[PDB]
């Protein structure tokens, strides 16, 4: 009956408690603090006329794609603040965007339950739709390219699906969440990915096998953002209860919590740095926060914006940080 | 037979009489400077985040720029400073005032046009450049004939009697009556549109309708105050201009009258920040 | 700038053309009137005369209207309702023939309290529709005034928004009333933009 | 993607003649268009240029004033108006499409060509090289000044013109390889001296090779190396 | 419902079959990566302005 499930859930907690010998508070005591760090808006990206919910950095750390409610995808240069491309979307209700690792495609999705892939390099000189993905009952919230012809999508129907662009059909379907799935993050080796849901829980998936490896709890509110550590052995979680925390895949625990009494708003986007000792979180009180990510102490504030910060992103070389917001502006910090 | 602008032999209690003028001028200058700097910086932001008033808040600052020279001229008899200053001191005032009036009229016209065509940058830019371009072409007769007769009193001397009166009528009509008629017509049309729309909507419905009276009263009070504020403190300068014209043609003008009127017109630069950008709570 | 090459100048020209196209599209997108349709409840009857997000298009007196139906989104509204922050008006449909049954009236008032006092639709007006009138006639004016006032009082921010109420007026009134409410909302919006209030 | 040209023929000197190019198969409204002519003697000469939005127009300092370039984006047609033709205007005229953003290929496609019968210096010391297939060849050309801009871009382009065929882009910005070109070709250089290296030469590599600079207008071509 | 319960308990048993390691070792391995990559962080350590593409 259901007694075995309760006993197994109790014993997995007992096994979890048998490994927590030292939390991530006493291990890092002799380490020098980062200290106060200041970033200035090197570039401001104007051209959007509505709320921005998603931005993605290119692989070359120069190009950038952003989405907004005006039915527009804009590709920026970010060095000379030019606009490489402007892609009009059929559905103006978009909440996610992606950039292919090869630089040949971009993806978008939202309330229309449709993931669209656009070809950026055609002989005709214009960007056109290459494939449309259908099969999600709920609205899509995140999409990330695995390779040139493989994408993973997260929707609001408590499911995650692995697609094949060539045939336009679901290759693998990931099920097991009891709430709306909000965020996705791909591992550096592109063999695993983590998923955040509105059931206050996140779990690790396997792309090849197609089944969940482990699940992580601890939050008491819906998860909004997720991202791995650069080494791929850890990931950070953002939720609406003003708390960010870090989980370890090998330890299957929660390491440190990044919270403060002055903050009561929710976290919308998170992102690490190149070395991993700088976690950046976008909050709902109109300013980003910069965290030590190893001592749970704030070390910077990005207060340039005048509305809710919705998306964050660092470059692959770590040279800059791009943030979007609900005031239709993107700012490059360095 | 020369009218001594900004110059009188006060005598008597010179300390108190000049002290009152100095206090009034200093207070007006300081409050106008503060109001306009804090009403221009807080409109720079609005142009920074999304989208005819910056021109007003710069024109009245240019207006109060002249206050330091008037305060110096009020002391030490009549016009110790050189003829170079006299040529441009009245030009800057007659330019800033005309630009202010034209800016008020244009703001009213654009407010009316925005709600008869419900909900470019170059058009507004060239319109502003034009208002200045006309006011600078029209206020030249003040700078050109402003000679300094020998005590020496700096009085404008006009070559011909028809020339004296023609510029006066051409500068009162196209600078006070046409802008005033435009502002009155625009705000009357705004009120008509609002009242008609609300009657049309309230033909079909309830005890909170008395709360619509508060809402309508607000707009009407605001529009009435903003209409009559243009006439209360821009009419005295016009009536003093005609009074000068009348006394040049024909029977007396109070010696220090002109300075006090100048002061009441100078109050425009302090006030317009409040009546056109009153958004802030305090 | 003299420090640019020829290709950089051509790229800047392309970026300027893109900017011009974006402005010329946003200008045309600012003349759409954005309506969000909600209910529980006769919404089909309200749309009859004139998968994800549903839409509808219709023209009345040179105004182009967008309606959105959210009945097909079987998810919690706390995640995607902020996308509609900025609509001209919110249409709400309530059927009067549910006062004595098990009670849809309490659910309707709870939904109204949740949507009218929502932290995002603080400045968005609510167009309120009593759909059922013939069925409600069976088991009058005092009761209708009571229900109207009862639905009206839930407005917590009683100053920044107005709740226009109709009594659908079987034919053709439904559109005209929405046109009058949209015109009034646009007019009062401009006074806020210009500061005339 | 196909450009068809018309307007050529025989014209008496001192007259006028209009050339038209009909674009088809691509978004002509987002491409800038050049005109490049070729005399019966081996060589290339840039003539004119019109921007994507018709806001920028350039000419070479030899036909400026008497030549007019225009486009009609509704009709997808490019025009070149030529007046007072001299005896030195006998050339084979080509239409070249161009798009300019970060990472684009500005000289990828050339037209079929039309015939009419009536500054930085790029030099190519080599004129002809006898060679057999399967042997690697190196083609090098020098520049009057350094082509490396401060932003890191070396504006050098490479073109191959097979006999009885239109020129084709191979290397753009002196490093990158054009699409549809086998990886046998490779480009290299440093500031002033540049070289083009071809490995495993095949029977389709015969032709004339030109190196073109794009640092500043007017664009200048090389002499041409025959293989 | 019984099939769903059986699938859930099988999935949870598979999730409970993975071994764990000491949290101290995981923290040490996490901090070693940060200690060995601090030189190439343009945000943790400011870059010279000459090598800054965002001047
Ligand atoms: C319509 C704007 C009127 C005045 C500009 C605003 C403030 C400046 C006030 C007065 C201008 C200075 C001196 C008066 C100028 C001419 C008066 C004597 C000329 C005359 O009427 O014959």
């Amino acid at each position: 009956l259901r007694q075995e499930a309760e006993q197994l859930k109790n014993q997995i907690r007992d096994a979890r408690k048998a490994c927590a010998d030292a939390t991530l508070s006493q291990i890092t005591n002799n380490i020098d603090p980062v200290g106060r760090i200041q970033m200035r808006t090197r570039r401001t990206l104007r051209g959007h006329l509505a709320k921005i919910y998603a931005m993605h950095w290119g692989t070359d750390s120069r190009l950038l794609v952003s989405a907004s409610q005006d039915g527009k995808l804009i590709i920026w240069d970010s060095y000379t603040t030019n606009k490489v491309h402007a892609i009009p979307l059929r559905s103006s209700w978009v909440m996610t965007c992606a950039y292919a690792p090869s630089g040949n495609y971009v993806a978008c999705g939202g309330l229309d339950n449709i993931c669209s892939i656009y070809n950026l390099k055609t002989r005709e000189g214009n960007v056109r739709v290459s494939r449309e993905l259908a099969g999600h009952t709920g609205y899509l919230s995140c999409c990330r390219f695995l390779d040139d012809n493989q994408i993973v999508t997260s929707s609001g129907d408590t499911t995650c699906a692995l697609w094949d662009i060539e045939t336009g059909q679901q290759t693998t379907t990931f099920t097991g969440h009891t709430g709306d799935v909000m965020s996705l993050s791909l591992a550096p080796d592109t063999r695993l990915f983590v998923s955040g849901a509105c059931d206050a829980s996140a779990k690790l998936w396997d792309v090849r096998e197609g089944m969940c490896r482990q699940t992580f709890t601890g939050h008491e509110s819906d998860i909004n953002a997720i991202c791995f550590f650069p080494n791929g052995n850890a990931f950070a979680t953002g939720s609406d209860d003003a708390t960010c925390r870090l989980f370890d895949l090998r330890a299957d625990q929660e390491l440190m919590t990044y919270s403060h009494d002055n903050i009561i708003c929710g976290i919308t986007s998170v992102s690490f740095s190149k070395s991993g000792r700088l976690l950046l979180a976008g909050y709902d009180d109109f300013n980003c926060n910069v965290w030590d990510a190893l001592k749970a102490d704030r070390a910077g504030v990005l207060a340039g914006h005048d509305n809710r910060v919705s998306c964050l992103g660092v470059t692959d070389d770590g040279m800059a940080v791009a943030t979007g917001s609900w005031d239709s502006f993107l700012k490059i910090w360095n | 037979t020369r009218f001594p602008f900004f110059s009188d032999v006060k005598g008597d209690h010179r300390l108190v009489l000049a002290a009152v003028e100095t206090t009034v001028l200093v207070l007006i200058f300081a409050v106008s400077l503060l109001g306009n700097v804090c009403a221009l910086v807080l409109v720079a932001r609005r142009r920074r985040r999304g989208a005819l008033v910056l021109n007003l808040f710069c024109a009245d600052l240019l207006f109060i720029s002249a206050i330091p020279l008037v305060l110096a001229v009020r002391w030490t008899e009549a016009w110790l400073l050189g003829p170079v200053a006299c040529h441009l001191l009245f030009y800057v005032m007659t330019l800033s005032g005309s630009v202010t009036i034209l800016t008020l009229a244009a703001v009213s016209l654009e407010r009316m046009v925005c709600i008869v065509h419900l909900q470019g940058r170059r058009a507004r830019a060239v319109l502003l450049a034009l208002i200045w371009g006309y006011s600078a072409v029209a206020a030249l007769p003040l700078c050109v004939f402003f000679r300094v007769v020998p005590i020496s009193i700096c009085t404008l001397i006009w070559p011909t009697i028809p020339g004296e009166i023609s510029w006066d009528v051409s500068f009162v009509t196209l600078n006070f009556l046409v802008p005033g008629l435009v502002i009155v017509i625009s705000y009357s049309k705004i009120l008509q549109i609002t009242k008609a729309s609300r009657k049309r909507l309230t033909v079909s419905l309830e005890s909170h309708q008395i709360r619509v009276s508060q809402q309508d009263f607000r707009l009407f009070r605001t529009l009435f105050l903003l209409m009559v504020s243009f006439f209360i403190m821009w009419s005295p300068i016009i009536i003093t201009i005609l009074l000068i014209l009348i006394q040049n043609f024909k029977l007396v003008i109070w010696p220090s009258l002109f300075f006090w009127v100048v002061a009441f017109t100078f109050a425009n630069s302090a006030l317009n920040p409040i009546l056109y950008n009153m958004t802030l709570c305090r | 700038g003299c420090t640019l090459s020829a290709e950089d100048k051509a790229a800047v020209e392309r970026s300027k053309m893109i900017d011009r196209n974006l402005r010329e599209d946003g200008e045309k997108a600012a003349r759409e009137v954005k309506l969000l349709l909600l209910g529980a409840s006769g919404k089909s009857t309200i749309v009859k005369q004139m998968t994800g997000i549903v839409e509808t298009h219709f023209t009345f007196k040179d105004l182009h209207f967008k309606m959105f139906d959210v009945g097909g989104q079987r998810s919690e509204r706390k995640k995607w309702i902020h996308c509609f922050e900025g609509v001209t008006a919110i249409i709400f449909c309530v059927a009067l023939s549910d006062y004595d049954l098990v009670n849809r009236m309490h659910e309707s008032m709870k939904l109204f309290d949740s949507i009218c006092n929502n932290k995002w639709f603080t400045d968005t007006s609510i167009i309120l529709f009593l759909n059922k009138k013939d069925l409600f006639e069976e088991k009058y004016e005092e009761a209708a005034a009571y229900i109207q006032c009862q639905f009206e009082d839930l407005n917590k921010r009683k100053d920044t928004k107005e709740i226009y109420t109709h009594f659908t007026a079987t034919d053709t009134k439904n559109v005209q009333f929405v046109f009058d409410a949209v015109t009034d909302v646009i007019i009062k919006n401009n006074l806020k933009d210009c500061g005339l209030f | 993607v196909q450009l068809v040209e018309s307007g050529g023929g025989l014209v008496q000197p001192g007259g006028s003649r209009k050339l038209s190019c009909s674009a088809s198969g691509f978004a002509f409204s987002s491409f800038g268009m050049h005109w490049v002519r070729q005399a019966p003697e081996k060589g290339l000469e840039w003539v004119a240029y019109i921007s994507s939005g018709s806001g920028t127009i350039y000419y070479a300092d030899t036909v400026k004033g008497r030549f007019t370039i225009s486009r009609d984006d509704p009709k997808n047609t490019l025009f070149l108006q030529m007046t007072s033709l001299r005896s030195e205007d006998t050339a084979m005229y080509y239409c070249v499409r161009s798009i300019y953003y970060y990472g684009s290929s500005p000289f990828d496609f050339w037209g079929q060509g039309t015939t009419l019968t009536v500054d930085i210096v790029m030099t190519q010391a080599t004129s002809s090289v006898p060679v057999t297939p399967g042997e690697s060849v190196s083609i090098s050309c020098r520049s009057s000044k350094s082509l490396l801009h401060s932003n890191g871009n070396t504006y050098l382009y490479w073109f191959l013109q097979r006999p009885g065929q239109s020129p084709q882009l191979l290397i753009y910005r002196m490093s990158n390889l054009a699409s549809g070109v086998p990886d046998r070709f490779s480009g290299s250089g440093s500031g002033t001296a540049f070289t083009l290296t071809i490995s495993r030469l095949e029977a389709e590599d015969v032709g004339v090779y030109y190196c073109m600079q794009h640092l500043e207008y007017p664009l200048t071509f090389g002499a041409g190396t025959k293989l | 419902s019984i099939a769903q319960a059986r699938k859930l308990v099988e999935q949870l048993k598979m999730e409970a079959n993975i071994d764990r390691i000491k949290v101290s070792k995981a923290a040490a391995d996490l901090m070693a990566y940060c200690e060995a990559h601090a030189k190439e962080d343009p945000l943790l350590t400011p870059v010279p302005a000459s090598e800054n593409p965002f001047r």
